[PDB]
């Protein structure tokens, strides 16, 4: 059983997104498909469901107007069109198999919609240099999420902490630390690898002693 | 709209012991001698996963350590024994009446022994200063329990504005938390002072845990 959701989206306020949910592994005609919203660190809000065999829908009044749910029975795909988007609709959207009395037993991977006026902005990357030694990387001033950080091209994995990004002044900042034996650095290279797909940026910062 | 009240907001349970989460629906979710109460487990960045449906029935591939109970308006999730993989958000969810509604969710964490944070302080890099800004960074890594407060001091005087904190969730390997605290200033203010101090209060010590550097 699988529900494959469409890729994340960055749209401006007042826009509309069409989210899709391609399913397989169960009789589509016979099941309910629900759409849900979840903001970071919050609980889930059920938006709507559609019964795929009839195409009939039930909507949560808290969103009615904004959501329109349909299915294309030929391709086992459910859709949600979500309109009059505001910044407060920035969230992860889920489709799930379930609805009515039926528990939601299979879930999509989530589609991350970001609704913002802010422009795509690439990150500035700064080295954090100082027995175990802690090194670090500061990634500042970018938009939208995500940036990813690896050390030594992903081969340096133990002792790594990559912290969730925080939004200030409409730009994100995150940091990552790595702790290595002091015999191993600077004798051996430690490098921060930062990637920001939205701006097509890759940055490698070698950490060298101050 | 049905309101589901979960409790507690978070709990910490030792490996091998019993976790109990409660859900109080403002209203009966019974219909047809069936209680329409569901329980979900969600790990970070993953979709929810159904644990218990119709109050007391296992989800597919859900072991019997997870068990739901209850009728009417009172429901319980029991996890016995708790295993390392069980750190997650737990939500109850009612499918008796439209709109479907979730509880606000309970965070389950693994209780381990105390661990003082390893504190590291970094002055702004010379690269950052060429842009006119200055971030002082403090990492407080691998501590338990999660509760912690960080204070910044500049030449001994506390500075509250311009401080950004971020935390990790419980590490699935050693069950600790980590925290990043960033104090940002202008280059000019940064270079007018000498002593920068990252100060943490944690159960590990009655006294603040202090790390500093002199811009010297």
């Amino acid at each position: 059983v699988q529900l494959q959701q469409s890729g994340g989206e960055l749209v401006k306020p007042g826009a509309s997104v069409k989210l899709s949910c391609k399913t397989s592994g169960f009789t589509f005609s016979s099941s309910y498909i629900s759409w849900l919203k979840q903001k970071p660190g919050q609980s889930l809000e059920w938006i709507a469901w559609i019964y795929a065999g009839t195409g009939g829908t039930e909507y949560n009044q808290k969103f009615t107007g904004k959501a329109q749910v349909t299915v294309d029975t030929s391709s086992s795909t459910a859709y949600m069109q979500f309109s009059s988007l505001t910044t407060e609709d920035s969230a992860i959207y889920y489709c799930a198999r379930g609805g009515s009395s039926f528990a939601m037993d299979y879930w999509g991977q989530g589609t991350s919609v970001t609704v913002s006026s802010a422009s795509t902005t690439p990150p500035s990357v700064y080295p954090l240099a100082p027995s175990m030694v802690t090194l670090g990387c500061l990634v500042k001033g970018y938009f939208p999420e995500p940036v990813t950080v690896t050390w030594n091209s992903g081969s340096l994995s133990s002792g790594v902490h990559t912290f969730p990004a925080v939004l200030q002044s409409d730009l994100y900042t995150l940091s990552s630390s790595v702790t290595v034996p002091s015999s191993t650095w600077p004798s051996e290279t430690v490098t921060c690898n930062v990637a920001h797909p939205a701006s097509s940026t890759k940055v490698d910062k070698k950490i060298v002693p101050r | 709209q049905l309101v589901l009240t979960q409790s507690p907001a978070s709990l910490a349970v030792s490996l091998g012991q019993r976790a109990t989460i409660s859900c109080r629906a403002s209203e009966s979710v019974d219909n047809y001698g069936i209680s329409f109460m569901n329980w979900f487990q969600q790990k970070p960045g993953q979709p929810p996963k159904l644990l218990i449906h119709t109050a007391s029935n296992q989800g597919s591939g859900v072991p019997a350590r997870f068990s739901g109970s209850g009728s009417g308006t009172d429901f319980s999730l029991n996890i016995h024994p708790v295993e390392d993989d069980d750190t997650a958000m737990y939500f109850c969810q009612q499918s008796e009446e439209v709109p479907l509604t979730f509880g606000a969710g309970t965070k389950l964490e693994i209780k381990r022994t105390d661990a003082a944070p390893t504190v590291s302080i970094f002055p702004p890099s010379s690269e950052q200063l060429t842009s006119g800004g200055a971030s002082v960074v403090c990492f407080l890594n691998n501590f338990y329990p999660k509760d912690i407060n960080v204070k910044w001091k500049i030449d001994g005087s506390e500075r509250q504005n311009g401080v950004l904190n971020s935390w990790t969730d419980q590490d699935s390997k050693d069950s600790t938390y980590s925290m990043s605290s960033t104090l940002t200033l202008t280059k000019d203010e940064y270079e007018r002072h000498n002593s920068y101090t990252c100060e943490a209060t944690h159960k590990t010590s009655t006294s603040p845990i202090v790390k500093s550097f002199n811009r010297n």
